[PDB]
RNA sequence: AACAGUGGUAGGAGAGCGUUCUAAGGGCUGUGAAGCCAGACCGGAAGGACUGGUGGAGCGCUUAGAAGUGAGAAUGCCGGUA
RNA sequence: UAUCCUUGGGAGUCAGACUGCGAGUGAUAAGAUCCGUAGUCGAAAGGGAAACAGCCCAGACCGCCAGCUAAGGUCCCAAAGU
RNA sequence: GACCGAUAGUGAACCAGUACCGUGAGGGAAAGGUGAAAAGCACCCCGGAAGGGGAGUGAAAGAGAUCCUGAAACCGUGUGCCUACAAGUAGUCAGAGCCCGUUAACGGGUGAUGGCGUGCCUUUUGUAGAAUGAACCGGCGAGUUACGAUCUCGUGCAAGGUU
C-alpha cells in the first residue's frame, strides 16, 4: 500500500500510503468469483415467454371420436406433439437476481482492489482537473500515462466535466466514487483513481 | 528356421524375415534377442524343453505399433444394455538375423 | 434460448450408415434397420472373435491327426508320447507347420514312438 | 482475477441430473421411477401423511 | 456429343421408360423408324426430342446425319400433379398424374 | 511397485461427450466461413480432427455461465416418397 | 476371514417361475395351487442335454492363428481311442 | 432483451381470421429467400406450342421465375466383382479367385465355399415369438419454473447471523 503518485502530464510525486485494511488484504479467489457471478447474472433482464398449451388460440373440440377410427386417439389440435404447437416447460418471465451478505460484498470489493494493487496496475492520479469537454485532451492524458488497454477512471468531483470527454474514447468508462463494483473494476484491467476518491472510498470501506 | 516362444505363444521364424509380435520392452531402434528357442530346424537339433546352448536368436526391432481398431460392441436384447469399447492392441515389428544353433 | 435439431443428428445417423456399407439393400440404406444390423454385427464380431480360436485349434488337431495316422500312430498316442518324451512346448500350429514340412514332423513322430515304449 | 480464467470454489458446483435421456446415464425409459406404479405417473404422488 | 431434354413433358415415367429402353444404343436413323412405327403413348414425344437432338447441328457445332448413334439416354421423374378422385362412401381416394423429364445424348461413331 | 477386482434388469453414486446463446482472452474467415457430399485418420465412449468436391458470408478455440440441450418406437403430428 | 452396527440423503420392489428335498389341497394327477428349505433364472452370456430360462458344468474388463481342465464325448456328420 | 428466426415466433412475416368446412353458433389452414443492379435471356436452330440446344448478360445460367444451400426416403443410367442344384433375421469369422491402389497400413471393393447365428421396442416369471408398435425419410415431440421445506457440498462471519 505504497503505490506511487502521478500528475496529469505523467510527472510522479511522492508515493501515497493506502489503507492496508482495504488494499493489502489477501484477495479471496472464491468470494471474487461469486461476486462477479452475482451482478453478472442480475444484469440480465430475463424477459421471455412461450405460449403454453392453454393459450394457443384454439384447441377445444375433440378432433375425432375416441374409438372406431384408424388414427391415434387424440385431444385438441393445439397439443405438444402436434405441428400446431404449444410448447411444454418453456421459458417464462423470471428474475435472475438475488442478494449477498454485506460482509461478503465488502470482502469482494476489497479483494479485487487489493488484487489490482499487488499486480501493480493501480495508478493514483491526484486532482484530475480538466477545463473542457474535449476528448483528445484526455486521450493525450492517457497516452502520457501509457494507458493502452481498457481502463476505469473514478474522479468524484470532475465527473461532471470529465465524463463527456471520456465516455466515447474508446470503451473506457468514467464512474463516480460510489459506482465501483466488481465487474466494472475487473473488466477494465487498469484503474485510474484520484486522491480525493482514494480517501473517500477508504472512508466508505 | 526356428521356433521362438516369445509372448506366451510360439512362432516359426526364419533368417531375415519380419514378424509382428506382442509389445516388447525394447526401444524402437535397438537389437533384441529371444532365448527360449526350440527345434532349430534344418539340421533339426531338438530336445524336450530344449537347452539349445547359446542358441538365443538375435533380432533387430524397429517399430512401436498399435493395431487397427476393434470396435467392441456388446448388447443384450430387450434389456437396455449397451457397451461400446474401442481397442488397439499394441505390438512391435521385428526382423531376424543370425539364427544361432 | 432455443436449441434446434442441427447437424448433430445427421452426423450421428450417417456414421452408422457409412459403417453399414455392403449390406443387402435396405439394410445398407435405412437407419431404422441399419442400426439394428450393426448392433448384431457387433455381437457376432465379438462372439466370432472368440470362436476363431477354437476353430483354428480344431483345424490344427485335424491336420496333426492326419499326419500321425499316415505314420502308424493315432493323434492321442502321438500327444501322449510327445509329453512323456519331454515337455514338447512345441504345439499345434507350429506342429502343423512341421506337417507341411512333414520330414520334421516324422522326425518328431519317430522320437515319440520310440519313447512311448 | 481476470474473467478469462474464472474458476469456481471446487466442490460448490454440480451439473443437473437430466433424467430421462438415453440409457447410458441410467434413468432411461423409466426415468428412474419404476414400472407402472401410481408413483410412476405425473402428479401420481399421495398425501404426505 | 449433343444433348436434349424435355423438362416435364406430361407422361408417366414408367410408361415412358417401357418404350424408351428399346432404342438405347442403336443407330439413330433407324431407331427413329423403329419408334415411329411402334405404337405407344410416349413414342411421339420421344421422337420429337430425338429429332431435336439430331437437329442440334444446324445452328450448332457441326455433325453429320450418317455415322451418328445415340450414346446414352434415360428418363427422370418430374414434379407430379396431385389429384383427389371421388370414391364410394366419401373415401376421397388420391391419384398421381405423373410427369417426366426425357433426355437424349447423341454421339458419333 | 505389489495384491485384488472389473456379467447385470429395477435402482443409487461418480466421471465425462456434444448442442444454442451469453461474458472475458486469444484469432479463423472472399488467398472461400457456415452448411452439405466423399475419404483407407485420432480417442476408452459419447465423439474430434485432417484432405478433397460443393457452397458463397459469416465462425471455431480457451475459461466460466444459462438452458426450449441430444429420439427409434407413443395405432404420435406435419411434409415428402414408396 | 473382514464384514458388522448407529445416524443421515435417494430408491425400486408387493404378478414370480422351475428343479431337488419335507409336507398340505388334489385321486400322494397335472408345466396345478399353497408352504419350508437349497439352487438357477428373474437380472447370466459360454460348453453340454439335437433345437430349450429355469437340468449338468461354469461366470464374459479387452486382444492373442497359446496351454491345462469341468459336464459331455472320441465310427462319419463332428474334435478326440474302430 | 444470455426472447423466436419461417413445423419456430401471433392462427396470420406472404392481400388471414382469407381460402375451405358447417344451415348456425363456430371451426380454421398452407404459402418467406433470382440477382448488387433485370442487366430477366437480342439473335439462330428442333418444335404447333411447352420444352430444349446454341449465342449474350452477369462474379456465378449447375442463377432462368419454389429462383440462395439443396440432405434422406424414392426413382434412373453406365459400369469393377459375383450370381440359373440352391432354400437361410441376410450378418459376422474363416476364406481362394478377380479387380483397384490409401488420411500408407500387419491396404480398399467384390467375394465361390465352411463354422455360428430366431430383428428392434414395450410388457412380462417367460417373447424368435402365432402378444403389442413402427410402410420408409426429414423435422417437431416429454421430469422444468416460481414460492417454501429439508439434507449434502462451498463460501463470509461466527455465540451470533441477517435484512
Amino acid at each position: 500500500p505504497k503505490v506511487a503518485l502521478y500528475n496529469q502530464n505523467g510527472s510522479t510525486a511522492g508515493d501515497i500510503e493506502l489503507n492496508a485494511s482495504v488494499f493489502g488484504i489477501e484477495p479471496n479467489e472464491s468470494v471474487v468469483f461469486d461476486a462477479i457471478l452475482m451482478q453478472r447474472a442480475s444484469l440480465r433482464q430475463g424477459t421471455h415467454k412461450v405460449k403454453n398449451r392453454s393459450e394457443v388460440r384454439g384447441g377445444g373440440r375433440k378432433p375425432w371420436r375416441q374409438k372406431g377410427t384408424g388414427r391415434a386417439r387424440q385431444g385438441s389440435i393445439r397439443s405438444p406433439q402436434w405441428r400446431g404447437g404449444g410448447v411444454v416447460f418453456g421459458p417464462t418471465p423470471r428474475s435472475y437476481s438475488y442478494k449477498l451478505p454485506k460482509k461478503v460484498r465488502r470482502l469482494a470489493i476489497k479483494s479485487v482492489l487489493s488484487s489490482k494493487v499487488i499486480d501493480n496496475n493501480i495508478i493514483v492520479l491526484e486532482d484530475l482537473t480538466l477545463d473542457t469537454a474535449k476528448t483528445k485532451e484526455m486521450a493525450a492524458i492517457l497516452k502520457g500515462l501509457s494507458v493502452e488497454k481498457k481502463a476505469l477512471i473514478v474522479t468524484a468531483d470532475a465527473n461532471e466535466a470529465v465524463a463527456l470527454s471520456a465516455r466515447n474514447i474508446p470503451g473506457v468508462t468514467v464512474v463516480e466514487a460510489n459506482g465501483i463494483n466488481v465487474l466494472d473494476v475487473v473488466n477494465h484491467e487498469k484503474l485510474l483513481i484520484t486522491k480525493a476518491a482514494v480517501e473517500k472510498v477508504e472512508e466508505v470501506l | 528356421y526356428a521356433i521362438i516362444k516369445t509372448g506366451g505363444k510360439q512362432i516359426k521364424v526364419e533368417e531375415g524375415q519380419t514378424v509382428y509380435i506382442e509389445k516388447l520392452a525394447a526401444e524402437a531402434g535397438e537389437t533384441v534377442t529371444f532365448e527360449d528357442v526350440l527345434f532349430v530346424g534344418g539340421d533339426n537339433v531338438k530336445v524336450g524343453n530344449p537347452t539349445v546352448e547359446g542358441a538365443t536368436v538375435t533380432a533387430k526391432v524397429e517399430k512401436q505399433g498399435r493395431a487397427k481398431k476393434i470396435t467392441v460392441f456388446r448388447y443384450k436384447p430387450k434389456k437396455n444394455v449397451h457397451k461400446k469399447q474401442g481397442h488397439r492392441q499394441p505390438y512391435t515389428k521385428v526382423t531376424i538375423e543370425k539364427i544361432n544353433a | 434460448p432455443r436449441v434446434k435439431g442441427g447437424t448433430v443428428t445427421r452426423k450421428r445417423r450417417k456414421k452408422v450408415l457409412k459403417l453399414a456399407k455392403g449390406y443387402f439393400g435396405s439394410k445398407h440404406t435405412l437407419y431404422k434397420v441399419a442400426n439394428q444390423q450393426v448392433m448384431k454385427s457387433g455381437n457376432y464380431a465379438f462372439r466370432d472373435r472368440r470362436q476363431k480360436k477354437r476353430d483354428f485349434r480344431k483345424l490344427w488337431i485335424t491336420r496333426i491327426n492326419a499326419a500321425a495316422r499316415m505314420n502308424g500312430l493315432s493323434y492321442s498316442r502321438l500327444m501322449h508320447g510327445l509329453k512323456l518324451s519331454g515337455i514338447e512346448v512345441n504345439r499345434k500350429m507350429l506342429a502343423d507347420l512341421a506337417v507341411n514340412d512333414l520330414t520334421a514332423f516324422n522326425q518328431l513322430a519317430d522320437a515319440a514312438k520310440a519313447q512311448l515304449n | 482475477m481476470k474473467l478469462h480464467e474464472l474458476k469456481p470454489s471446487e466442490g460448490s458446483r454440480k451439473t443437473r441430473n437430466r433424467v430421462g435421456r438415453g440409457i447410458g446415464s441410467g434413468n432411461g425409459k423409466t426415468a428412474g421411477k419404476g414400472h407402472k406404479g401410481q408413483n410412476a405417473r405425473s402428479g401420481g404422488g399421495v398425501r404426505p401423511g | 456429343q449433343a444433348k436434349a431434354v424435355a423438362r416435364t413433358v406430361r407422361i408417366a415415367p414408367r410408361k415412358a421408360r417401357l418404350v424408351m429402353d428399346l432404342i438405347r444404343g442403336k443407330q439413330v436413323g433407324e431407331a427413329v423408324s423403329i419408334l415411329n412405327l411402334t405404337p405407344r403413348a410416349a413414342s411421339p414425344i420421344i421422337e420429337k426430342v430425338l429429332k431435336s437432338a439430331i437437329a442440334n447441328a444446324e445452328h450448332n457445332y457441326e455433325m453429320d446425319a450418317n455415322n451418328l448413334v445415340i450414346s446414352q439416354a434415360f428418363v427422370d421423374e418430374g414434379p407430379t400433379l396431385k389429384r383427389f378422385r371421388p370414391r364410394a362412401m366419401g373415401r376421397a381416394s388420391q391419384i398421381n398424374k405423373r410427369t417426366s423429364h426425357i433426355t437424349i445424348v447423341v454421339s458419333e461413331k
